């Protein structure tokens, strides 16, 4: 009676010599302070569904705060990623 | 060095499955709670079929356990009626030995990734069968 | 206790169509190669089969009933453990006349091979012949001619053909090749073959000092769907190290690489990456060398490798000298007739501006003739080609009846 599923499809593609490696980074940074500032987002889980396509899962106690941080994440993936030559746009859903 | 070659040639030949037949009556008996096919080995032998296979099938249909004698005998861990054995046995012939084109019973049994085929030594056709 | 070692030599299996060269590859390895099936997935998007096996021997038994494929030794009526000889792998080749261009690609991974020849059909068949002279050109010297399906022919016959397969052989680069008659279906005389490939196709000397060079024939995305973000694997490039050797944590580059045509002409700029891991079959290693299909797990975005994308490329040490050219000079040599056809007709001269298909490694490309001297031509390749060393071999094909045909070869003059 607590969880609320909040996902969304994104595009992630790089040509950096350490592909998957730069992807690991941006996420493990753009996805920093979320579970802490704007807090009880019971959990976070970015993952791949296909090829350049990925998704982000944010289960929290309240839907209003769900999309609150979920946007703050993507918000930063785009930014941080563009700061490391990591091309990540969005296919909202 | 045809000699070298011919030598190998003759060797394969005498490795073939003979040349070119009612079916020996399959002898069956009982001993407590076992049904035993005295010649399950000879039988299979004369239909060019691997014992494990007739065994696997025939057993599966029976829903009983068993293995083969060190002297080619089938010991079915269950006492079944001589009759039903045949009924299930012919069914085995129909589906895994008899050619569809002419019904010879003079066949091989190919196997590939997941498709086995009956291969007639008479008509030459291949009945695809459900690998089991 | 046998050694889990990587393949030593690659023996491809060539021949016509329907001639058993797949039933055979398993009548040996005991593996059914997917060259003959429809695969919707990762990996193989080309009709090429692969099959690895170990090769032991029981010095307690007699030949040929001596050689085994497993640790056991029951197969000879003994028990004194057999000593591990080598570990070989077969490349299953497409015998279909059409598919010919994907054979010349499997050949450039070939170390030595076997030319399967059915006994029930006249000799030599189209691809039986084409494929043969293909081997000649590409550069193989180790050849065993397998006489198959005799278990459906008279001794009086198997011999009749035997004679021909031989006279056909005179004057040829394989003028004294073996002819081990077998029956892949019944798995009979396979052991005589294992002695043959043990006798006539031996691992060649590997100059482990040369420039590392691998030919790519596939690529895929390993990551299953769903995989979290921290268990993601980089792309995986597969193929064969053809010379030298690579090892984990290294510096490699794929060529021609990533295409880039922006605001002008197009151009291909190298894809740089580090080697993430090595694998031959189900065993991971720490360095890969000639012999066997490799799986070089890299670091790049899975997108780059996911669709058998990088097939036709080569992997190199990041730091190397490998010209990616668009125009290339070739001191070609045309053939007599169009082997692999049916209407034995002469090969017409390479006319200028004519279009031709050039095979060069795992790669295949079309171009247009721009120069045409006595024994040298130059061509414009739609896609550039990476020439890892001067004067590497190339096969020249020319579409004839809506169908492409082999008519020659040459040396790529860097
Ligand atoms: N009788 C007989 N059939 C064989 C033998 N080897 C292969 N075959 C069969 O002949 C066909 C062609 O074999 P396949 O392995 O697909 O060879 P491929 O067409 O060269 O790649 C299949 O029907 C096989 O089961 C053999 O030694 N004897
Ligand atoms: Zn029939």
């Amino acid at each position: 009676m607590r969880k609320v599923k909040m996902s969304g499809l994104i595009t992630v593609r790089t040509n950096e010599p350490l592909g998957v490696e730069k992807i690991k980074e941006v996420i493990s940074k753009a996805l920093e302070n979320i579970e802490q500032d704007y807090e009880s987002l019971l959990n976070i889980k970015i993952y791949t569904i296909g090829a350049p396509r990925y998704r982000v899962d944010v289960v929290g106690t309240n839907p209003k705060e769900a999309s609150e941080a979920l946007n703050q994440i993507i918000s930063n993936l785009i930014k941080i990623g563009k700061e490391e030559n990591v091309d990540i746009s969005v296919v909202k859903k | 060095s045809e000699k070298e070659y011919v030598e190998m040639l003759d060797r394969l030949y005498s490795k073939l499955p003979e040349k070119g037949q009612s079916l020996p009556n399959m002898i069956i008996l009982n001993i407590g709670n076992t049904t035993i096919i005295r010649n399950f080995a000879e039988y299979c032998d004369r239909i060019r079929r691997e014992d494990k296979i007739c065994m696997k099938y025939l057993l599966k249909e029976l829903a009983a356990p068993g293995n083969v004698d060190d002297k080619g005998e089938l010991v079915i861990q269950g006492k079944f009626s001589s009759q039903v054995i045949n009924t299930l046995m012919e069914r085995f012939l129909k589906a895994y030995v008899e050619c569809s084109t002419c019904k010879s019973l003079d066949t091989i049994l190919k196997k590939e990734k997941k498709s086995w085929y009956i291969v007639c030594l008479a008509c030459g056709a291949q009945t695809p069968v459900k690998p089991l | 206790a046998w050694p889990k070692v990587q393949p030593e030599v690659n023996i491809g299996v060539v021949g016509h169509v329907d001639h058993g060269k797949t039933t055979l590859v398993q009548a040996i390895t005991g593996i059914w190669t997917s060259k003959h099936s429809e695969e919707l997935k990762r990996g193989m998007t080309i009709k090429l089969g692969y099959a690895e096996t170990n090769i032991g021997v029981c010095e307690s038994c007699k030949k040929p009933e001596a050689y085994v494929t497993e640790p056991s030794c029951k197969s000879c009526g003994s028990d004194d453990e057999p000593k591990f000889l080598r570990r070989i792998s077969f490349i299953d080749a497409p015998g279909h006349e059409v598919l010919m261009a994907t054979m010349l690609s499997g050949a450039a991974l070939m170390d030595g091979a076997i030319l399967v020849v059915a006994a029930n059909e006249p000799f030599p068949q189209p691809q039986t012949r084409e494929h043969f002279v293909a081997l000649g050109i590409i550069g193989v010297k180790n050849l065993i001619i397998v006489q198959n399906k005799v278990d459906v022919v008279s001794k009086e016959e198997a011999l009749s053909q035997y004679r021909q397969i031989k006279q056909f052989t005179k004057g040829t680069w394989a003028e004294n090749v073996p002819i081990i008659p077998v029956s892949a279906l019944h798995k009979i005389n396979i052991d005589s073959l294992i002695e043959g490939i043990e006798e006539y196709i031996k691992t060649p000397y590997r100059d482990l000092s040369q420039k590392p060079v691998m030919l790519v024939i596939r690529s895929f995305d390993v990551n299953k769907p769903g995989t979290q973000f921290n268990e993601l694997k980089g792309g995986v490039i597969g193929g064969s190290i053809i010379q030298g050797l690579f090892k984990v944590d290294q510096e490699i580059k794929v060529l021609p690489g990533l295409r880039v045509e922006k605001q002008g002409k197009v151009s291909y700029e190298p894809i740089f990456t580090k080697i993430s891991s090595i694998r031959f079959g189900d065993e991971e290693f720490k360095e890969a060398k000639p012999g066997g299909l490799v799986a070089i797990g890299t670091y790049l975005d899975p997108s780059l490798t996911k669709a058998d994308n990088l097939l036709g490329s080569i992997i190199t040490l990041a730091d190397a000298e490998v010209p990616v050219l668009w125009n290339i000079r070739i001191k070609y040599n045309l053939l007599e007739r169009v082997v692999g056809a049916k209407e034995m007709l002469k090969v017409d001269p390479i006319r200028a501006k004519e279009t031709l298909m050039l095979s060069v490694g795992s790669s295949t490309t079309l171009g247009i003739v721009t120069s045409v001297k006595k024994d040298e031509i130059e061509v414009e390749l739609r896609r550039p080609v990476a020439v890892w060393s001067n004067n590497i071999r190339t096969v020249i094909s020319r579409q004839i009846a809506g169908r492409w045909r082999m008519i020659g070869w040459g040396l790529v003059e860097i």
